């Protein structure tokens, strides 16, 4: 596709179910198109992912 | 299989004159035409392909045109290196369809043949078969007709026809033609005739001899 | 630099088979393709087959359908035509044709034509052998006269007039074949009335194939 | 244990668009002009009795619409990813430049197994039966280009978001990742891998028979067969290549730093402005050389 | 029919042409007929004897001779004859019966 019809930051899907005991790191991520998006990391595969931010204990952990 | 009509057949035109020959297709072809040039009894020559290009070798004399599905060959005047036959061509169907072909011969005067007859030799009787012939030599064009007749009925079904070609001295033709009879036959008949009708004479000529 | 010549030919009972063969030199053949075309005596072109060596794909004129088997070995780059069935009807000559296609004009060529043609070879199928010819005299009338020549076979046949003294108004017309199956031909020269009764003119006529010599007298 | 970078605003690249938008009108000029050309030239060469091969004449036509449709990208572009024109116009576009670009694409593969064919099998086939060959692959390349571009460009509108306007493709919310994946998967596999692939090898094989022949080698030349390919990868490659590592980096295998995202938004402006050059580039390769061509532009 | 004849000083001329009542033909009598020229139907042709002295053309239905360049020779009556063979093989069924011409 070309360039200018294409959407670039961290991450454009969300999970929709994450486990709440395997979080183990969040990064709060800050840029000037998608604002504030949040960075994880499951401890069950290791792997960095991201969950929809709005979630309501993110934003008790968080904010 | 598509018909390539091709005409005039046959030509007759002074040196440096223009001549130009037409070949046709009875259906379409994509502009997929040659035009080859043949010496008798020789392999032949390529002059011109695809549908007006020239091909690399020959004299710049000859050239081609297309005309929707009838396609002509030019030829700017006429040396006296180029009296053969032309064969035009399509390949754009398979099979190849070759054209009946063309003759282009030297021009000259008219000439008045005359005729001659030869009684059947006396050895030739011994055969069983009897034979006649009826000679005519140096008249001009190769049109000419001749037929046979004996004690005045005419006869057909047994002939045979065979011309020389063009005089390199005279540029005229010797036509000779031969009727083969039985033996049994041959003494039934009193009269042989033969009869000559050509464009150079007023009335056909009858030449004839008895026993 | 490219030639091509032909072999194989002479002739052949009816009904038989025949293995013509096309040995193409300066050039590979893989390129280009191959043609054969007839020629009847006397009578117009026609197209027969053509093989490509590359993959073998081959074509046939619908006049001989399923009569021809044209092979190609791409190993000696050399072309072969295989006849069957054969009949009296292809008496004729074939010559062997080229039909080259360039490359360094691939998305702008021109429809192609044959180019490089070979000399040929006679095929002429008969049911006859060798035999004649038998002169016989053509007596002038009580100027112009000559020699006949009846029944013989095969081509060619040579004429002399006076261990070729005579060169100057003779005519030699071409042979022709009667329905039998022999051929027939007649050669004339005219003399000057008066000359009549004064030189005696002998034709002298040979047939290499059969090494036959045969000398008439022609008198009134 | 958390992180919180809080990215500087991106420098003042508006100096690089600017550059870019400079490149851009110059590559649109020169692709008109001269596919417009070729276009010109192959009809009107029919007439004269050429054997004009069907193949050129569609790969200029589709070459023509992808350069006239960069503009509406140049005016995207010049506003740093915004869109001010309408929706209806967004998915016209794009579908545009989606079938014409995969439709030269798969062109080139064609004429390749078409060359190497001609040499060694078509030599024998007749005229008309090529030729109508020719035209039945013709008709189903683009049919395959119009089945490719559909897909993405259905699912496509529009956001808001501040106050700005952007033209960005939607998803189905269950299916994302897979889908953006897939999207951006066939477009290499489709786009690249293959059509490289057959290019290469059969222009390959185009050298070993040429240089079999004796009579062949010494008119054409060895240095435009593989001039081809070197030709094709450089010009697409490093669009790519480009867009698979920032696959990659979306799906965190790699760490997220302000000078990668910096690097990775010039470096794919960049390459893409390479892959639009690619088809000013195409006629001069495939037309200009011949000299047949030149001599028939030269008579008119 | 024919039409024309006339006296002509040597060095003039005089057209002679007949209408259809193909080839067409020309002959000579000298008070011995014989061949002087013909047309085809598309060329022509003339006696040695006659070698660029006079042309004809076939007019679609008359047919011209324009005779040129008189000669103290020519002095005969001219006849039209029509060829009634397609194949052109020179059988004059039909005859015609000429002027009279005098230099
Ligand atoms: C990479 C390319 C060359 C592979 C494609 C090869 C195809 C075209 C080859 C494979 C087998 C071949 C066929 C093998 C045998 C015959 C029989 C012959 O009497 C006519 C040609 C014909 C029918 C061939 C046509 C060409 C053919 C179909
Ligand atoms: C629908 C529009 C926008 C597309 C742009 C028009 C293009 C496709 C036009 C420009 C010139 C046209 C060609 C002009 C002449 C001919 C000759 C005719 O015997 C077959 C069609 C053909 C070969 C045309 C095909 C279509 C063509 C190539
Ligand atoms: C969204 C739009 C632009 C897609 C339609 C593309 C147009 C330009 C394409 C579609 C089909 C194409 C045609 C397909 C086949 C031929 C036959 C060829 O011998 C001349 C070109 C010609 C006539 C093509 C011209 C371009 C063409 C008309
Ligand atoms: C003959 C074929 C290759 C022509 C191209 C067919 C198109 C319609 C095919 C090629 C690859 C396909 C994609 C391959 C993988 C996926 C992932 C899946 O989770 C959703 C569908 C999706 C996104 C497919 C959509 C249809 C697709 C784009
Ligand atoms: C994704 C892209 C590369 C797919 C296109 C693949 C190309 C190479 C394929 C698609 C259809 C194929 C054609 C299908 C039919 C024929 C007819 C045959 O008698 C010769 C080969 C030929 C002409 C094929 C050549 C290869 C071809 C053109
Ligand atoms: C390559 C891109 C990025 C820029 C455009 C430059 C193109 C037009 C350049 C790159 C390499 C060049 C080729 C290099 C070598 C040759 C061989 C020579 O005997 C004919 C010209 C030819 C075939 C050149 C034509 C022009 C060419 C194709
Ligand atoms: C003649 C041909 C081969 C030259 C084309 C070479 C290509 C590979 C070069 C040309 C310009 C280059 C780009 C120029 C500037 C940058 C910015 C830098 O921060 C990352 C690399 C990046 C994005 C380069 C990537 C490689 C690149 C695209």
């Amino acid at each position: 596709k070309p360039v200018s019809l294409s959407y670039r930051c961290p991450c454009r899907f969300f999970e929709s179910h994450v486990a709440r005991a395997n979080v183990k790191h969040l990064k709060i991520l800050n840029t000037p198109n998608c604002a504030l998006q949040i960075v994880a990391r499951l401890k069950n595969n290791n792997r960095q992912v991201c969950i929809d931010p709005k979630l309501k204990w993110i934003q008790e952990y968080l904010e | 299989d598509i018909q390539m009509t091709q005409s005039p057949s046959s030509l007759s035109a002074s040196v440096g004159d223009r001549v130009t020959i037409t070949c046709r297709a009875s259906q379409s072809v994509s502009s997929a035409v040659a035009w080859y040039q043949q010496k008798p009894g020789k392999a032949p020559k390529l002059l011109i392909y695809s549908a007006s290009s020239l091909y690399s070798g020959v004299p710049s004399r000859f050239s081609g045109s297309r005309s929707g599905t009838d396609f002509t060959l030019t030829i700017s005047s006429l040396q006296p290196e180029d009296f053969a036959t032309y064969y035009c061509q399509q390949s754009y169907y398979y099979p190849i369809t070759f054209g009946q072909g063309t003759k282009v011969e030297i021009k000259r005067t008219v000439a008045a043949p005359s005729v001659f007859i030869f009684p059947p030799s006396d050895s030739q009787l011994k055969s069983g078969t009897a034979s006649v012939v009826c000679l005519l030599n140096n008249f001009y064009p190769r049109e000419a007709k001749v037929q046979w007749k004996v004690d005045n009925a005419l006869q057909s079904g047994n002939s045979q026809e065979s011309v020389t070609e063009q005089d390199s001295k005279d540029s005229t033709y010797s036509l000779s033609s031969t009727l083969t009879l039985s033996k049994a036959d041959y003494e039934k008949h009193k009269v042989y005739a033969c009869e000559v009708t050509h464009q150079g004479l007023s009335s056909p000529v009858t030449k004839s001899f008895n026993r | 630099e490219v030639q091509l010549v032909e072999s194989g030919g002479g002739l052949v009972q009816p009904g038989g088979s025949l293995r013509l063969s096309c040995a193409a030199s300066g050039f590979n053949i893989s390129s280009s393709s191959i043609h054969w075309v007839r020629q009847a005596p006397g009578k117009g072109l026609e197209w027969v087959a053509s093989i490509s060596p590359s993959y073998g794909y081959t074509s046939y004129a619908d006049s001989v359908k399923g009569r021809f088997t044209i092979s190609a070995d791409t190993s000696k780059n050399t072309a072969y035509l295989q006849m069957n069935s054969l009949r009296a009807e292809d008496t004729a000559v074939y010559y062997c044709a080229r039909v080259s296609y360039w490359d360094w004009t691939w998305g702008w060529s021109k429809y192609e034509g044959m180019d490089y043609w070979g000399q040929g070879t006679l095929v002429t199928v008969s049911s006859a052998s060798t035999k004649g010819p038998s002169v016989f005299p053509l007596a002038p009338s009580s100027a112009a006269l000559g020699c006949l020549v009846k029944d013989y076979f095969p081509e060619p046949v040579t004429v002399s007039w006076n261990s070729g003294a005579l060169t100057s108004g003779v005519h030699t017309f071409p042979a022709v074949l009667q329905s039998s199956g022999l051929y027939s031909l007649s050669s004339v020269v005219t003399v000057p009335s008066s000359s009549l009764g004064t030189q005696t003119y002998i034709c002298n006529v040979n047939h290499k194939p059969s090494n036959t010599k045969v000398d008439k007298k022609v008198e009134p | 244990v958390v992180d919180t970078v809080m990215c500087p605003n991106m420098p003042n690249k508006s100096v690089l668009l600017y550059t870019l938008s400079f490149i851009y009108i110059f590559i649109f000029v020169i692709g008109m002009i001269a596919n417009s050309v070729v276009v010109w030239v192959n009809i009107q060469a029919k007439t004269t009795g050429y054997d004009t091969h069907c193949y050129i004449l569609n790969l200029a036509i589709a070459d023509l619409w992808v350069v006239l449709t960069i503009p509406v990208w140049v005016v995207s572009l010049v506003q740093h990813n915004q869109w001010p024109m309408g929706e209806l116009t967004c998915k016209v576009t794009h579908l545009i430049f989606s079938i014409n670009l995969f439709g030269s694409i798969f062109f080139l593969t064609c004429m390749s197994v078409d060359r190497y064919l001609s040499i060694t099998y078509f030599t024998n086939t007749p005229s008309s039966r090529k030729k109508m060959v020719r035209r039945v692959v013709c008709i189903l390349v683009w049919l395959l280009a119009f089945c490719v571009s559909l897909p993405d460009t259905y699912y496509l509108k529009t956001v808001t978001s501040n106050n700005e306007t952007y033209c960005r493709s939607f998803y189905p919310e269950h299916s994302i990742k897979e889908w953006l994946i897939g999207m951006e998967l066939v477009s290499v596999v489709l786009g690249f891998a293959v059509p490289f692939s057959i290019i290469a090898v059969f222009y390959f094989l185009l050298a070993r028979a040429i240089s079999a022949s004796s009579d062949q080698e010494k008119h054409s030349s060895r240095k435009i067969i593989f001039s081809y390919v070197v030709v094709f990868l450089v010009c697409w490659l490093p669009y790519h290549v480009a867009v698979l590592l920032d696959i990659f980096s979306i799906l965190h295998y790699i760490p997220f730093t302000c000078r990668l995202e910096h690097a990775l938004f010039t470096a794919l402006h960049v390459t893409q402005c390479l892959s639009l050059v690619h088809c000013c580039v195409n006629p001069v390769l495939y037309s200009f050389i011949n000299r047949n061509y030149r001599y028939e532009l030269m008579k008119a | 029919q024919e039409s024309g004849g006339g006296l002509v000083q040597p060095g003039g001329s005089l057209r002679l042409s007949c209408a259809a009542s193909y080839a067409m033909s020309w002959f000579r009598q000298a008070p011995e007929r014989e061949f002087v020229a013909v047309a085809r139907r598309s060329g022509a042709f003339y006696a040695d004897s006659v070698q660029g002295r006079f042309t004809v053309s076939r007019d679609d239905n008359t047919v011209y001779l324009q005779m040129n360049s008189l000669k103290p020779e020519d002095t005969a009556v001219y006849y039209c004859a029509i060829d009634s063979d397609t194949f052109y093989s020179g059988s004059y069924d039909y005859w015609g019966q000429g002027t009279q011409v005098t230099v």
